[PDB]
């Protein structure tokens, strides 16, 4: 029967789906830098 | 001006599947306690469409 292995899977796909989302905020990105310089 | 890394999408993209199986398991595991119901009262009426 499906029901074992749905019981299972909606706790390994319910903490994991917490865990994978709470890190995204301290996930890196990429920052663009600018920067004027002087005589041109 | 940030930019999501490959790593960031990755972990944002794999991380919202998830949550979808689990809601689907769930809908699947909602197969054993729902109450069926005895499905009438099918129609509107007349003095709602106007």
């Amino acid at each position: 029967e499906p029901s074992r292995i749905a019981r299972l899977i909606a706790v390994v796909a319910g903490i994991a789906g917490v865990l994978l989302c709470g890190l995204v905020p301290l996930l890196p990105v990429e920052e663009t830098t600018a920067t004027v310089l002087w005589p041109q | 001006i940030t930019s999501p890394t490959l790593l960031k999408t990755a972990v944002m993209v794999l991380g919202l599947a998830c949550v979808i199986g689990s809601i689907v398991a769930l809908a699947l595991l909602d197969r054993g306690w729902r109450r069926r119901p005895p499905r009438t009262r099918g129609r509107a009426g007349l003095w709602t469409w106007i």
